[PDB]
């Protein structure tokens, strides 16, 4: 059962929300970088 | 500033029973110098018992120790919340009091008898806090478990309810109680209201509750916690209505608001004394109004 | 003791507000500070209830609490003089408030922001080109029941009837109050501390008296009960059909007392007033602060 909650900054004791306690997530880039890596995966595939 | 009060009327063992409890305390009508018989403790209230009124009424007028009995008179001296007195434990539902404990004043609730002068003159009870809001559970319960042993016999069981509320319990002091085994149905009983009280307002918590949480969550975000505390209810009372008349609904929310402050301000046990060091071996208490 | 506080206007006085402050003698107003001689800016709730058409009643509520409370005897041209109220003391204050409150006798006063509208209580002095409004006092359970349709106009704005709640009754006179739409952040602030307490009370409300509540509003008829219009809630049905136990009913209840305090003191916002000895002739009493 989770919460949902904006934004706050700054703690000391750890199981508070922040800005440091968010990951940074990127999506177009990984999504890049997934797509362009599925097919060096995709080559690798056709090699041996 | 002068603070002695000179009431006016006994008999010998009307001496002795007044002389009994020369440490107790009573509320009166007014803070002027004579009055008369009427205007004594309890007296006009409680000879059918209802306990709301009555803590109504100890909340109305103010209070005051009595001193020395004469023929004729009780020479007693109102509390005023300035400067502090000096008061006894001499209530035969004895409940030990213990240092910087504040203490309460409950109207009776152990019965007419116990806590009587028969001329008439009815003192209200002293007790601290804790056993003050304990005792004030623990009849309450009583009051709603009687009923529906009354009404349902295979809902609880009578003994069942005297292994966990015929006593009280404060640091080792484990009381009994006098309870009223034989209330009577519709009303008619102490304390007959103030569980019809509790049982419309924890009726109408759940519409109030869903119908609070529905219309605090639509703004937006003033703070997360409103939803936050979502989860820790029941989903049982979650899915309930959502929908009713509103004119129903209105007048539903304004009896449960008003009932809840009344009630939340008689669980507030009322005067509070409080005290500072108490001497067992003399039974007395420093004491003054807060 | 000397309690006195003389406000120095800026500027002279024209003689129709003269006429209009003289009648407005006797009432509570606030002060900015609590010391010898201040000006007219920072008397009256006029600072942080401009001249504007969106009210904020709370905030006007934390102005009253954080501020001190004096009274108004003598006012003449370019000054005029204030009695401060500190606890400890005790004063007299006069019943000079337009809605004419019938008070009870020995009952407690409370003071309120103007609900009455802003051109009732107030006094334009355009020579020192500022606005004193005059908070209303009015008794307790008045108090609450205006408080309470406040919360419950502020929760019924997303819903739809109207004048049936924004409009109060007493004995004396039923009257209009004036109404806004959204009270900010610190109102939402309020309804989030009491959608709070709400919660963690239907997360722990008992279920004996549900149980009581069932089969009494099927077996009695009150106006307690006749809200519910002789028909069970949908959560009675679906919640009483668990067993009843005393142990965890009393550790529900020795948790609903003590919360149920905290959920009174929520609403002691605005500074209360204790009376006593009010009289119906001279239509002032005898108060002190609490």
């Amino acid at each position: 059962d989770p919460a949902r909650l904006p934004r706050d900054t700054g703690p000391e004791l750890m199981w508070a929300p922040s800005l440091r306690n968010s990951l940074r997530v990127s999506p177009e880039a990984l999504e890049l970088a997934e797509r362009e890596a599925e097919r060096a995966r995709s080559e690798r595939w056709d090699r041996c | 500033m002068d603070l002695k009060v000179v009431v006016s009327l006994l008999y010998t063992d009307e001496i002795a029973k007044m002389q009994q409890r020369i440490g107790c305390i009573l509320p009166l009508a007014s803070t002027h110098g004579t009055q008369n018989v009427q205007g004594l403790g309890l007296g006009q209230v409680y000879s059918v018992p209802d306990y709301v009124s009555m803590y109504n009424y100890l909340s109305d007028c103010t209070l005051a120790v009595l001193d020395e009995v004469s023929v004729d008179s009780l020479i007693l001296t109102k509390i005023v919340p300035g400067q502090t007195y000096a008061i006894k434990n001499k209530y035969q539902p004895f409940f030990q009091w213990h240092g910087t404990g504040s203490l309460s004043v409950m109207p009776p609730v152990f019965g007419r008898e116990h806590a009587t002068v028969k001329l008439d003159i009815v003192f209200p009870m002293v007790l601290p806090t804790p056993i003050a809001e304990e005792v004030l559970q623990k009849i309450l319960l009583f009051n709603v478990y009687s009923r529906v042993v009354m009404q349902a016999p295979g809902n609880a069981d009578m003994l069942d309810v005297h292994m966990h509320l015929g006593s009280v319990s404060y640091l080792g002091h484990h009381y009994e109680l006098a309870l009223p085994e034989v209330p009577g149905p519709l009303g008619l009983a102490l304390l007959d209201n103030l569980s019809l009280y509790f049982c419309i307002m924890v009726t109408l918590l759940p519409r109030a509750s869903m119908r609070l949480v529905r219309g605090l969550i639509r703004h937006e975000h003033h703070d997360l916690l409103n939803l936050f505390q979502e989860m820790v209810p029941d989903e049982i009372a979650r899915i309930d209505l959502d929908d009713l008349s509103v004119a129903d609904d209105l007048s539903r929310m304004r009896v449960m608001m008003t009932y809840l402050q009344s009630l939340a301000s008689l669980f507030n046990l009322g005067p509070r004394l409080a005290t500072a060091a108490y001497s067992q071996e003399t039974l007395t208490a420093t004491c003054w109004l807060r």
